[PDB]
């Protein structure tokens, strides 16, 4: 982790 | 490393590191998915400069500025901007389990449509801190998308 804002 | 989140939100937040380069990857996260990517460019390394030296294909000494909109690497020696990385298509970071000053993030490419991974190994610091800032990089990034 960290897991990134990507949608 | 509260500091380091106040960097992150003002643009002052930066790592003395060394660009390893990029991978294809098949996910858009997993902590052993960038341990790979890192011993891929490794044996990359290891492959070329076995034919041309301490040439090729030579890590590239620059510093990593982790931003609320963005990551961004340059180059020591030229000062060019090596990498501009939209914070918003980036899909995961990590530190690394065998390797400690490695830090590698994934990110979305849309024209090629694919998973990038793009490894890192800091200079001065542990690549958990690298990974850290980074965090507070999506943090931030997070709290300023309205509904």
């Amino acid at each position: 982790a960290y897991i990134g804002p990507y949608l | 490393w509260q500091t380091d989140e106040e960097g992150v939100r003002t643009g002052k937040c930066s790592f003395p590191v060394k660009y390893l380069g990029h991978v294809e990857v098949d996910e858009s996260r997993g902590m052993h998915i960038c341990e790979d990517a890192v011993k891929r460019l490794k044996a990359e390394r290891k492959f070329f400069k076995g034919f041309f030296g301490k040439t090729g294909k030579k890590a590239v000494k620059a510093v990593l500025w982790v931003s609320a909109d963005g990551l961004r690497v340059v180059d020591e020696k030229t000062k060019d901007l090596i990498v501009d990385q939209t914070i918003e298509k980036v899909s995961f970071c990590a530190p690394d389990r065998n390797f400690d000053r490695a830090f590698s993030y994934i990110c979305r490419d849309g024209t090629t449509r694919r998973w990038i991974c793009h490894c890192f190994m800091a200079v001065k610091d542990t690549g958990e801190r690298l990974s850290h800032a980074v965090g507070c990089a999506f943090a931030a990034c997070l709290e300023r998308k309205q509904k």
